């Protein structure tokens, strides 16, 4: 049939349960995509706003990581500047042990936590590392402009 | 064949290698010789980041070719 | 209020002047760097483009590479080595051979407990290694398989046998006989490559395909133990300046992480310090779990509380950065010279107050910027 059977065992065990907060639904054209949103933290910057994002499994799924960028506007030092991000994975590489749900449990951690020293947006990386109460600031400012609606 | 390997702060490492080697065996070669684990180093020939599966052929380094030692991510 | 002892002063010294310098307590002139990061960066420059404004591009970009400290943990624990030993001892002591903490760490009590506290200053350099077997399963024609050229750390299915190729290159037979191999061959489907770590396959088989599959992983599981797949991953250094009186032996933990925080980042943060409260025994006890356990949570934890970045020791090893191998922990031992290593901390500020400015942030300011116009200048000369 269609999509692997991992892909379809996965898909149906995220919608029976949910990562609190996080809501995540395959698209209906194509079964790959996954349309997020993701509820900024509680005692983050980005507390009160909601971030979509799109993930996508590639062919080689899952020995291939899978995709994932926001669709919403962020001042995040781990987001670059086409939304995309890093799945940050420090002195040890991706592998199908890992799945889906990691991916989104870790996203939410990276908005609850940014990684200055892992960067894909080297300004905004320099700008959270020298003056992070600014950084801060401007995260909340973002979340307030593009994450509130 | 043998290559060089280069720091930022101008130290010249001379490894003995095969084209066949990977990546990852030559990062083992720099953890026998300097005492930095494979983990916290990566390697640049001609401004590309070399992959630990690939190999010496895989880029085309040939014998007295020189890569760079990058030890920040 | 007596006075500290020399050994603790290396301490003091060594993380006052990480924490103010930074980037300069390699001793390393910025010049050489801006060159060295200027070669580094020559090839990414288009030569029939603007070449003034590929260059200041390319040094604005790499910038933090070159004026930012080293996150490397194997640099890090180098600098330290050397600044405490000297250029040549430190040769010495790499070329120790490591040893491996025991299951409860009392081969490493032991050592320290037969040195006296106010006799000696110490010096421990750590090195963790983690597992990384074999992930992928290759099936193919017996025909289409020469041991010299196949890629490594692979398991391959033939026809008639079932072969592990490791990351060095050994080919190990894994030992089923003619018709078991005849089993798995053709149980097995036409992919080629087939995941070894699939828990939907491992967990929950629903044809045979998968049942082979885990038979495989099985086979191999039960001989792991021929096989090397270590993977030398972190590296970190602890101190232990000696003692005067009835005082009680401190330790202090030194480490720069990739990805993470630089040594002079972890001594900003007093991780050291905090690290030093639990105590020496605590600390050895909680590294021998580290490489004993067989749990993730476990590992994960303590890894994160010794290793993280202060405050994100909650996220550290947390979901994709669950320690999901076992680890090794390996150690080596050697005395430490305090008159030595204060002679080569006050060379190193000799060297940094060569550096005009009048507080530290405006030496380290020279410094960065020395570095960027030296590989400006370095790329213009190689455009010529």
């Amino acid at each position: 049939a269609g999509l692997p059977r991992r892909i379809i065992k996965e898909t149906q065990r995220l919608l029976a349960e949910p990562v609190p907060g996080i809501k995540a639904e395959p698209d209906e054209s194509n079964a790959r995509y996954f349309h997020v949103v993701i509820a900024g933290p509680q005692d983050s910057p980005f507390e009160g706003g909601t971030f979509k994002l799109e993930l996508f499994l590639p062919e080689e799924y899952p020995m291939a990581a899978p995709k994932v960028r926001f669709m919403t506007k962020i001042y995040h030092p781990n987001v670059d500047k086409l939304g995309r991000i890093c799945l940050d994975i420090l002195k040890d590489k991706w592998s199908p042990a890992l799945q889906i749900r990691t991916v989104l449990l870790s996203i939410q951690a990276l908005l609850s936590a940014p990684n200055p020293d892992d960067p894909l947006a080297n300004d905004v990386a320099e700008q959270w590392k020298t003056n992070e109460a600014q950084a801060i600031e401007t995260a909340r400012a973002w979340t307030r402009l593009y994450a509130m609606n | 064949m043998q290559i060089f390997v280069k720091t930022l702060t101008g130290k010249t490492i001379t490894l003995e290698v095969e084209p066949s080697d990977t990546i990852e065996n030559v990062k083992a070669k720099i953890q026998d010789k300097e005492g930095i684990p494979p983990d916290q180093q990566r390697l640049i020939f001609a401004g590309k980041q070399l992959e630990d599966g690939r190999t010496l052929s895989d880029y085309n380094i040939q014998k007295e070719s020189t890569l760079h030692l990058v030890l920040r991510l | 209020g007596s006075l500290e002892s020399p050994g603790f002063m290396v301490h003091k010294k060594l993380k006052s002047m990480s924490q103010s310098y930074g980037v300069m307590m390699t001793g390393v002139p910025a010049e050489v760097l801006g060159q060295m990061q200027a070669e580094r960066s020559i090839p990414s420059i288009n030569k029939t483009g603007n070449l003034k404004q590929q260059i200041a591009k390319e040094v604005s970009k790499v910038c933090h590479m070159m004026t930012e400290p080293t996150q490397s943990a194997g640099q890090a624990s180098n600098d330290v080595c050397e600044l405490l030993l000297g250029k040549i001892e430190a040769e010495k002591f790499h070329f120790t051979k490591y040893e491996a903490l025991s299951a409860d760490g009392d081969n490493l009590k032991n050592v320290l407990e037969n040195t006296a506290p106010s006799s000696t200053n110490l010096l421990i350099r750590f090195e963790i290694d983690r597992e990384d077997p074999p992930i992928v399963l290759v099936k193919t024609k017996n025909e289409n398989f020469n041991p010299e050229t196949a890629v490594k750390n692979k398991i391959y299915l033939l026809e008639n046998k079932l072969y592990f190729i490791d990351k060095m290159g050994n080919l190990f037979n894994l030992g089923p006989g003619k018709k078991k191999c005849t089993q798995l061959f053709n149980a097995i489907g036409d992919s080629a490559e087939y995941s070894l770590c699939d828990p939907f396959v491992l967990e929950e088989p629903e044809k045979p395909e998968d049942f082979a599959i885990s038979e495989i992983v099985d086979i191999f599981n039960e001989q792991k133990e021929r096989f090397d797949f270590w993977i030398g991953s972190h590296s970190f250094t602890i101190y232990i300046p000696q003692t005067l009186g009835e005082s009680p032996r401190q330790f202090y933990p030194y480490q720069a992480y990739f990805g993470s925080h630089t040594l002079q980042d972890w001594f900003v943060s007093d991780k050291d310090e905090y690290l030093s409260r639990i105590g020496i025994d605590k600390y050895i006890e909680k590294l021998a779990v580290l490489g004993k356990t067989t749990n993730t949570k476990e590992r994960s934890d303590i890894y994160a509380e010794f290793f993280s970045k202060r405050g994100r020791e909650a996220f550290f090893c947390a979901h994709l950065n669950e320690k999901r191998q076992p680890l090794r922990v390996k150690f080596k031992i050697t005395e430490i010279n305090p008159e030595l290593a204060l002679k080569n901390l006050q060379e190193t500020q000799e060297f940094i107050d060569t550096h005009p400015g009048e507080n530290p942030s405006d030496k380290v300011e020279n410094y960065r910027n020395r570095a960027k116009l030296a590989m400006t200048e370095h790329l213009e000369s190689l455009l010529d």
